[PDB]
């Protein structure tokens, strides 16, 4: 089939989309870990 | 690092997540 | 075939929705950090 | 956004994720 | 076509994606503790 | 919990999130 070759193409493609949002949320999390350590070092 | 750059990195990645979540919405196959 | 790809697709929606709610949590933590940073 | 709402949205978005994890764990076992 | 060792890999990749979300959720529960403890001392 | 333990759990969860992402990338290239 040509449809089953494109459904897997779209499934694999969005498995990449879910992967890179988790990567981009980790960068944001590490900045929150940094902003807490810097603000804690003040008090 | 600097708080100046922290404002520039927090806002840069939030836009990248929103674009990446926006594409995941335009690429979610709700069959 | 259409029972696993129905489930695999369903998981992609379940993993996506957990990412969106986790982004809502991240925006609130960024809020709290900036409200405390702007006070020091 | 507000502090007394911050503590409200944190607790409700925390539970939204935990239910979605429970839902993702069940869908995973297959 | 012979998507056997392709689907069975998507499933395992969807598992580690789930575990990375569960570990970030723990990490986020560690950050909220810090902001509510930094607020308690203000 | 103390910040000395807070730091211990952060660099323990972070090192495994990076490890899980390491696995997810090696599985993504298929």
């Amino acid at each position: 089939t040509v449809q089953a070759r494109q459904l897997l193409s779209g499934i694999v493609q969005q498995q990449n989309n879910l992967l890179r949002a988790i990567e981009a949320q980790q960068h944001l999390l590490q900045l929150t870990v940094w902003g807490i350590k810097q603000l804690q070092a003040r008090i | 690092m600097t708080w100046e750059e922290w404002d520039k990195k927090i806002e840069e990645y939030t836009k990248k997540i929103e674009e990446l979540i926006k594409k995941s919405q335009n690429q979610q196959i709700d069959l």
